[PDB]
């Protein structure tokens, strides 16, 4: 009933709130909206670094609003030259129901939430996850994300439409990090990634030797 | 319009209830009622649908996810027909796809009890 506009949040660390819209798309009844924040462990944070209000609110049926996130001073603790990651989470309690012998069933939504300090703050629509290394290894690839962002990769394949709709087990790389990936291997690697927008562009990459980057 | 700056998945707005009626004429334990609900995405999507239970079993069903209805009864949860608590839904273009929430009453006869039956659960939908 209470959607959410996005499929992750990226805060910009150069503000000190943003807001995410949600709507009761339900227009006949009211449905509360719960929203908290958790961290890269997921554990749930109640006093910061990043705080979301209000905790709960009431829509009316059909009505729009929004969900404030903040930082507080201790955000400045965390590192400054790559994004932390949290989890944002919003859960809609139905009212009622006044009906007998009935499973009532609430929707939830966890998505990312990349605190993105102010130093590494993007253009819109820049890409840096052409900056990915693939390392050919026994069963697969070891991908390096040397990049300040947490980078999602969904898909690896020998084919522009494998790398989109083969099965493959979604990793994510945290800044500056490397992973180890099971698959196949491909003469011609393509690899797809969900960005800041939450779509999936896909890019081509060239092998010389145990090595693969991006097609140039 | 403004490229509606972000991309979005959005469930069906209908009340989720699943409703099974009277339980009367037909006082039922192995008693089946559910409810499809749709997704749409603008974009590719993984979704890793999850149930959490609110509301605990009176028996155990092992594998099976259930929730608790009160009284004797418990309500093995299934989503789009399985019984295990997760299933994931996969869009490789925007488009929508319909997601189908089960529940079967279970309830022995030693444990279970005449009155009104109620119980909850969550979905959470988790997004990469």
């Amino acid at each position: 009933a209470v959607s959410l506009d996005r499929t992750r949040a990226v805060f910009d660390g150069s503000e000190k709130s943003m807001t995410l819209d949600i709507s009761n798309d339900n227009k006949q009844l009211p449905y509360l909206a719960q929203a908290w924040i958790e961290n890269e462990n997921q554990e749930k944070i109640i006093t910061g670094p990043v705080i979301a209000t209000p905790p709960v609110q009431r829509l009316e049926p059909g009505a729009k609003s929004m969900v404030r996130l903040s930082t507080t001073p201790d955000i400045s603790k965390l590192p400054q030259d790559r994004e932390s990651l949290f989890y944002f989470n919003l859960r809609e309690i139905p009212p009622r129901s006044e009906k007998a012998n009935v499973l009532q069933i609430a929707l939830q939504t966890k998505i990312k939430l990349f605190y993105r300090p102010a130093a590494i703050k993007t253009r819109p629509n820049e890409v840096w996850q052409d900056q990915l290394i693939l390392n050919k290894v026994s069963g697969g690839y070891r991908i390096e994300n040397p990049t300040p962002y947490y980078v999602t990769v969904i898909g690896l394949g020998g084919s522009e439409k494998q790398a989109e709709e083969g099965e493959f087990e979604t990793v994510m790389l945290s800044p500056r990090s490397e992973q180890t990936v099971k698959s196949a291997n491909y003469n011609t690697p393509y690899l797809s990634y969900i960005n800041d927008y939450g779509g999936r562009p896909v890019l081509s990459f060239i092998c010389n030797g145990s090595r693969c980057s991006v097609k140039k | 319009h403004h490229h509606h700056h972000h991309g979005g998945c959005r469930p069906s707005a209908q009340s989720l209830e699943i409703k099974h009626g009277d339980l009367s004429i037909n006082s039922a334990n192995n008693h089946y009622a559910a409810q499809t609900l749709s997704v749409s995405c603008d974009v590719p999507a993984n979704i890793r649908f999850m149930l959490l239970r609110n509301t605990t079993p009176t028996y155990s069903h092992g594998k099976k996810f259930s929730v608790g209805l009160g009284h004797g009864w418990d309500s093995i949860v299934s989503v789009n027909g399985v019984d295990t608590g997760e299933t994931t839904m996969r869009w490789y273009k925007a488009g929508t796809q319909n997601l189908t929430i089960g529940s079967r009453l279970y309830g022995e006869s030693s444990k279970i009890q005449p009155g009104v039956l109620s119980g909850s659960a969550t979905l959470l939908m988790i997004l990469p």
